């Protein structure tokens, strides 16, 4: 059961490290929120190690797919634990970082903070289930691909479309109206993934100048992922042709 | 090696 393997892997939950003694200022949360992204990228590549199926895609192919979903993988987990812990109250960061309306205004980020929260309410809605959730997130690792292709580029669509397969098995659960309420829910991750990107790009290019602090770890995939994102190399997959 | 590429192959 490759669904009971995905419950197993998930990684344990990260700290922030949030220093609630320091001033609130957007400097120090979103480099508070950098530091978090990067210790959830070296749980992203453990899971992603044993996840069933991605060990036999090549080496630049893992990378590829890594760097490019890096911001679904956060947001949608981000969107997982603002639903299982405060009901989609709040933005469950981490246990030690929990974001109300002060936060969401000081993090300058106010309204990409709001259409997180708009997924997280959505999870509220359908009452999504564990289960889907993991099979789900998987699907997001494997959304977005070079426009010209990978390097193994059946390998890559044998696995997507297994995951798939996996995701419409699970439906039957909880059928074809919730298949397509997830895929709708799916394909809108594209959208807002876009809006926190274009914000982490500037904030990147423009980093002293605002005093937001990057993880190496970030520095690496932010520094290879933003020239191919802004020359249209990247290739969001779709289920539905908006 | 890239820390990505360190992290995958180890
Ligand atoms: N790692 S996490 O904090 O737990 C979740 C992720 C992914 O979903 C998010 C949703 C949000 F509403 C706000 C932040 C994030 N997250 C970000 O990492 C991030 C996004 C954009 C950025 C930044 C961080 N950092 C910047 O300097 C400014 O642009």
């Amino acid at each position: 059961s490759p669904v009971m393997v995905l419950e197993n892997i998930e990684p344990e939950i990260v700290y922030a490290g949030y220093d609630s003694s320091k001033p609130d200022t957007a400097e120090n949360l979103l480099s508070t929120l950098n530091r978090l992204a990067g210790k959830q990228m070296i749980q992203v590549v453990k899971w992603a190690k044993v996840l069933p199926g991605f060990k036999n895609l090549p080496l630049e192919d893992q990378i590829t797919l890594i760097q490019y979903s890096w911001m679904s993988l956060s947001s949608f987990a981000l969107s997982w634990r603002s639903y299982k812990h405060t009901n989609s109250q709040f933005l469950y960061f981490a246990p030690d970082l929990v974001f109300n309306e002060e936060k969401m205004h000081q993090s300058a980020m106010y309204e990409l903070c709001q259409g997180m929260h708009q997924i997280s309410l959505q999870f509220v809605r359908l009452q999504l289930t564990f289960e889907e959730y993991t099979i789900m997130k998987v699907l997001l690792l494997l959304s977005t691909i070079p426009k010209d292709g990978l390097k193994s580029q059946a390998a890559f669509e044998e696995m997507r479309t297994n995951y798939i397969k996996e995701l419409r098995k699970m439906v039957t659960k909880s059928s074809w109206q919730r298949f397509y309420q997830l895929t709708k829910l799916l394909d809108s991750m594209h959208d807002l993934v876009s809006d926190l990107l274009e914000f982490c790009f500037y904030t990147f290019r423009e980093s002293h100048a605002l005093k937001v602090e990057f993880p190496a770890m970030l520095v690496e995939i932010i520094s290879d992922q933003l020239p191919k994102v802004e020359s249209g190399n990247a290739k969001p997959l779709y289920f539905h042709r908006k | 090696k890239s820390l990505l590429q360190q992290l995958l192959t180890e």
